[PDB]
């Protein structure tokens, strides 16, 4: 017990935290791991997504070496404020924390060979854009971005420990409304006239999932404008009847658009959804005024030629620009 | 024509047995089970399966739903989930059309149910077919074995829900020529 | 003194277990007028370390069957830094403490039970023992039966009315069939306005979306109906095809359609209740 | 049980048997005029 | 200096009310015999516009003088 003790008491002497390890020497090399716990939402309105992470740093410290203790030392947390670390930060965070119960989730491990594993729990609202042009049909290419404040690629360098298996954990994420597709991990350096910084990038591929908006917004938004369509085979003289039919489908149209907005995200941006809802509307507001000519025509100045060619024309205009919608977004 | 009425009553009592069981085979996800040599516990469906955890007791962690394809692990399995569904909607019309036989003749409803079950049948058999070709996904190549694979048993076995199908297939074409010859008679 | 109760401020000075709860999106203990936590020693040698939390745990909810869903959510917590070896937890056995359930703050969903479970997880810094509490959870369907299933049967109920009314009164007809269109899709519009914004679809929306299919369909209807009515004007027994396509001459007996309707609405909608309602209570 | 699927199974495919034979048997005495 | 982009509020607002206005001007064509219509016509189009008109400021202050 007592030998332990002065082990570690010895270690923490003579320890500058204001000196990185071969302060002199080359850079020191910092592995890094990440192990995602959960995505807890992500926003298109802000732009930006919350994640949960176990982020560990790993780097060798001759300082912080010991002997004669074959087993690994799992300090307390708090000796961590006593030694030093890298002075990595994410450039894409808006806001993030450390949580604090019971005790500030952080860890810091020793190894007999002068290691330090240094993990953290990190709650971070990272950002990236998203190209909503495509909206719901997009998929998005989110990223964290890790580098150091202060240090050049002269006094630091970054790697991703375990290669390709530094990022674990990703199965383990079910979003409400993205799929996964892919993670990818990129190391590289990002040059300036002064100097080289290190930087990493964790890159997640998310594909959003429609199937909501099928079946809420385009099914309901296809089958009105068909009961629009329904007007070409009521008699030409049911004025009522007809009016009644185009002027409530352009009614119903609206309501589905002004309701809709309240949901999907409060964002001025153009998107393809938008293109879709405003093509059905001037399909209905076609249909309406296909019997304003009707009526002028023929009450008003043996199917009549305007509902004999309305019949085919606007299933197959319809058609076809359902064909070049789908075609251009996907 | 009592004997009419009464094989027609039957026809329609074993028409709405087959649909009970294209329901119980749709919503149920035994179709293929865990055996000896795999490498874990469970059993999926055409869309619904469960995972042994990988503990002692496995919890029977189940995830899946034909209202989310986003989570049925590949496309063969929503398109014989589809035809399945397909057969299902063609059954219960013909369920429906029998209410048709207090106004129409007889015969023509007959025929009508004759051509849906027909077209159940067809469903189901090609449900039945593309199934299997699902088999090399990557969560069911995790659990029924690395060499199990389009059409591949594998080390896996092979549970009631699959074999129940072909039986449904085949009261399905048996009451699908049963109408056919009500119908003329 | 056999037990030294302490003060809540030297508790640093003394080591104290790294438990931190894993699902735990944010935890925080309130501090006034004095901190929430208690230490306590007896002299035989033992700690006692009590405090206040409120953790919004995590719980993924399979929200597939809503409103008919029942959820186990957890609550798992493990040493942050101290692999099994170093830290081993375990419970006080004898069940769970728990308060009066009627007092909680549970209105849309109803508690039904608690268990607890253990485990060792296989991380990359070590293998930690996690311990998990589970609380079985079933939501109420009182709220979504008067706002969404009965609105919506009673607007079907007034698409099929249609079929009783005549023939010839067409903008009668035509105006109540797109005007109960138009109702259900305003319905549609708040039906998911409790719920989260999740991609895949509930019960509740097939439920909605096969009733706007159903009045879709007596729309159609009518207009087919109108359409016809006043615009238009070898081996057994015989032939094979005697046997199967009677297609003799095609149509005539399309002036009753609103006589087959009638049956076949109403019969169509029972049945697919039925078979919803087994799937999603009782075989599901 | 583990991996014992021979009881369900077995009884899967008499019931279905079963059912089959009766749909058979109508089918049959429907046919003989 | 930030421009806003208006292609948006173009779509939402400025081609549907138009697409009204030009509805309600197709009363003037139909048959003034046919009351129902030409009545149910107008009012239904005052109330889509009045539906319309609510999405107007829902990206917006609610400041007193009108945009
Ligand atoms: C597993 C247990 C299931 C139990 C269910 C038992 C139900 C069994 C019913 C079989 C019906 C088919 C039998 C064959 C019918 C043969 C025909 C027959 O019997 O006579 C006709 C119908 O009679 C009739 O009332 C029969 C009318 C049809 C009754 C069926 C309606 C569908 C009800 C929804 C089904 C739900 C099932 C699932 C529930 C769980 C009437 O002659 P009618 O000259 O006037 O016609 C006009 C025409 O002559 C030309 O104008
Ligand atoms: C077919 C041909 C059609 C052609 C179409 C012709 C259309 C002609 C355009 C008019 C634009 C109207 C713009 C002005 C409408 C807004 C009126 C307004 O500004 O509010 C108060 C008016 O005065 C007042 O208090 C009290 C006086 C109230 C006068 C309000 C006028 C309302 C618009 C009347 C239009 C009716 C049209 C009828 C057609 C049937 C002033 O705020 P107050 O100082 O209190 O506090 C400060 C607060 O205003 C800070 O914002
Ligand atoms: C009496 C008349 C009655 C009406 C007729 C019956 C109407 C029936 C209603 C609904 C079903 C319609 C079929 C829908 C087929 C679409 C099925 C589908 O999932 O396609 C996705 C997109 O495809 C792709 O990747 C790329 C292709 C995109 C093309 C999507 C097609 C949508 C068409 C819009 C539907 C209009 C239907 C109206 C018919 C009248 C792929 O899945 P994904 O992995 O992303 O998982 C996400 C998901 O699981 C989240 O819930
Ligand atoms: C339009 C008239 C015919 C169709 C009516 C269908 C039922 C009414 C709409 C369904 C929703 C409703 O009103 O009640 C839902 C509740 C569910 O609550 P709970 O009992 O599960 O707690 O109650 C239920 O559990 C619903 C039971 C419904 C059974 C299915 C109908 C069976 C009809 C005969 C079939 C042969
Ligand atoms: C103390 O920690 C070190 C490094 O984390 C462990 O060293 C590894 O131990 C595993 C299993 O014991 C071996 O498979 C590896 O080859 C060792 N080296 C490395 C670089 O991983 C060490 O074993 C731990 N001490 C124990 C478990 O008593
Ligand atoms: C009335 C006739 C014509 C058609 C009726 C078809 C009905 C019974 C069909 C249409 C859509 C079907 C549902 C589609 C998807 C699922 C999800 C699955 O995990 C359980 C079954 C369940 C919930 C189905 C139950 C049966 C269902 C409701
Ligand atoms: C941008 C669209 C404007 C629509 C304006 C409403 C016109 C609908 C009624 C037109 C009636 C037909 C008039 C022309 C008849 C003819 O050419 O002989
Ligand atoms: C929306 C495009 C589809 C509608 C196409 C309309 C083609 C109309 C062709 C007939 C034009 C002549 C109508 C007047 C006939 C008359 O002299 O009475
Ligand atoms: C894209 C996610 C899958 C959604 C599946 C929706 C199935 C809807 C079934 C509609 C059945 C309509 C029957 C109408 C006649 C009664
Ligand atoms: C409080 C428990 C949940 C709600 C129970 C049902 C509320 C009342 C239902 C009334 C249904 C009226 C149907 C009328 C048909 C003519
Ligand atoms: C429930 C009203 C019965 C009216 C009977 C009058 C003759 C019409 C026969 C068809 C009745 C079918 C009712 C189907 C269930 C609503
Ligand atoms: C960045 C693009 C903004 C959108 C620009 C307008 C797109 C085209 C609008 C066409 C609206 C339909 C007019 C139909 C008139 C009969
Ligand atoms: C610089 C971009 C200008 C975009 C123009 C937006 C026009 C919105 C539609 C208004 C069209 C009114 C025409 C009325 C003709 C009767
Ligand atoms: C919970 O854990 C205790 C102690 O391990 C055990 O005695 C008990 O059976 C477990 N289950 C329940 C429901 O309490
Ligand atoms: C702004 C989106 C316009 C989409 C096309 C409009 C329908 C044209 C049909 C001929
Ligand atoms: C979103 C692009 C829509 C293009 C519409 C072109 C008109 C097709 C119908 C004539
Ligand atoms: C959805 C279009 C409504 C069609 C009415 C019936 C058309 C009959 C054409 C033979
Ligand atoms: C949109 C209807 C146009 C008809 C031209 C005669
Ligand atoms: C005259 C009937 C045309 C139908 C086009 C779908
Ligand atoms: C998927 C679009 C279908 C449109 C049929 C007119
Ligand atoms: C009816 C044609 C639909 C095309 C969808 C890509
Ligand atoms: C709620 C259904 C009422 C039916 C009356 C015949």
């Amino acid at each position: 017990m007592s030998f332990v003790k002065e082990t570690v008491d010895k270690l923490l002497k003579g320890y500058d935290i204001r000196l990185r390890p071969d302060f002199g020497g080359p850079p020191v090399c910092v592995g890094m791991n990440i192990d995602i716990a959960s995505i807890d939402m992500v926003s298109e309105v802000n732009m930006d997504y919350t994640l949960t992470m176990y982020f560990q740093q790993y780097w060798r410290d001759k300082r912080l070496a010991y002997s004669g203790i074959p087993l690994n030392l799992t300090l307390d947390n708090r000796v961590a404020d006593q030694l030093w670390v890298p002075d990595t930060y994410f450039l894409n965070d808006k806001k993030s924390f450390v949580h604090g119960v019971t005790v500030k989730n952080r860890m810091i491990r020793l190894h007999p060979d002068g290691t330090v594993l240094y993990g953290l729990r990190i709650t971070t609202t990272a950002a990236c854009m998203m190209d909503l042009r495509r909206y719901p049909l997009d998929e998005q290419n989110c990223t964290l971005e890790i580098e150091s404040y202060g240090y050049t690629t002269d006094d630091i360098e970054f790697y991703w420990r375990g290669g390709d298996k530094a990022v674990t954990g990703v199965e383990r994420i079910e979003l409400p409304q993205f799929s996964i597709v892919e993670h990818r991990l990129v190391s590289r350096n990002v040059v300036f006239a002064t100097g080289a910084y290190p930087r990493l990038s964790l890159s997640f591929r998310l594909k959003r999932n429609i199937g909501y908006f099928i079946l809420q917004t385009y099914m309901p938004s296809i089958l009105i404008t068909i009961l629009s369509w329904v007007s070409f085979w009521i008699n030409y003289d049911a004025s009522a009847a007809r009016v009644a039919l185009g002027i409530t489908t352009v009614l119903t149209m609206t309501t589905i658009n002004t309701h809709l907005r309240e949901t999907l995200p409060k964002i001025p941006y153009v998107k393809a959804i938008d293109m879709y809802l405003m093509g059905c509307f001037v399909f209905v507001f076609l249909a309406l005024l296909e019997y304003a000519f009707v009526n002028y025509i023929f009450f008003g100045r043996d199917v009549n030629a305007i509902d004999r060619w309305s019949r085919i024309v606007f299933p197959f205009t319809f058609s076809l620009f359902n064909l070049v919608y789908w075609l251009y977004y996907v | 024509m009592r004997n009419s009425r009464a094989i027609g009553v039957l026809w329609a009592i074993f028409t709405i047995c087959f649909a009970i069981i294209n329901v119980v085979v749709f919503i149920q996800p035994y179709w293929v089970g865990d055996s000896v040599s795999t490498p874990k516990p469970g059993y999926f469906g055409l869309f619904h399966y469960c995972v042994g955890s990988g503990l002692a007791g496995r919890e029977l962690t189940c995830r899946g739903s034909f209202t989310d394809f986003s989570t049925i692990p590949s496309s063969a399995f929503k398109a014989a989930a589809f035809f399945v569904l397909l057969s299902m909607v063609l059954i219960l019309g013909c369920i429906t059309c029998f209410s048709l036989f207090f106004f129409c003749n007889t015969a023509t409803v007959y025929k009508i149910c004759a051509w849906m079950q027909l077209l159940a049948a067809l469903c189901l058999v090609l449900g039945c077919m593309i199934f299997p070709d699902g088999w090399d996904a990557e969560t069911i190549r995790d659990m029924c074995g690395a060499k199990t694979g389009k059409y591949s048993l594998g080390d896996c076995s092979v549970r009631w829900a699959y074999i129940l199908a072909i039986i449904g297939i085949l009261n399905a074409l048996i009451l699908s020529f049963l109408a056919f010859v009500l119908g003329n008679r | 003194i056999k037990v030294l109760r302490l003060n809540s401020n030297m508790v640093g000075k003394i080591w104290i277990p790294d438990t931190f709860f894993r699902n735990s999106k944010k935890a925080d203990a309130h501090w006034i007028t004095t901190p929430n936590r208690m230490l306590r020693i007896w002299n035989d040698g033992r700690v006692l370390y009590t405090l206040r939390l409120t953790i919004d745990a995590e719980c993924q909810l399979q929200l597939h069957n809503f409103p008919m869903d029942e959820h186990s959510c957890p609550l798992e917590f493990s040493s942050y830094g101290y692999p099994r070896e170093e830290i081993v937890y375990q419970w006080k056995r004898s069940s769970v403490e728990v308060g009066d359930t009627r007092s909680w703050r549970l209105y849309q969903f109803s508690f039904v039970g608690l268990r607890n479970t253990t485990e060792v997880v296989k991380t990359t810094s070590g293998d930690y023992v996690v311990m998990s509490v589970y609380f079985d959870l079933s939501r109420r369907m009182g709220y979504f039966t008067i706002q969404t299933y009965i609105p919506c049967t009673l607007i079907v109920v007034l698409s099929w009315v249609s079929f009783w009314i005549n023939k010839d009164a067409v903008p009668a007809r035509t105006s109540l069939g797109i005007t109960t269109v138009l109702t259900m899709t305003t319905l549609s519009t708040i039906a998911r306005k409790s719920l989260p914004k999740v991609s895949y679809v509930t019960a509740m929306d097939l439920f909605v979306s096969v009733c706007f299919i159903f009045v879709f369909s007596a729309l159609v209807e009518y207009g087919t109906l109108h359409y016809f009515v006043s615009n238009r004007k070898c081996l057994d027994g015989k032939d094979c095809a005697s046997f199967f396509c009677c297609f003799e001459d095609c149509h005539i007996r399309i002036a009753k359609m609103d006589s087959y309707a009638r049956i076949f609405f109403p019969t169509a909608f029972c049945l697919f209740n039925l078979v919803y309602w087994v799937s999603y209570l009782y075989l599901g | 049980d583990s991996r014992d699927y021979s009881t369900e199974l077995s009884v899967t495919v008499a019931v279905g048997a079963s059912l089959l034979f009766l749909n058979i048997l109508a089918f049959a005495a429907l046919y003989y005029k």
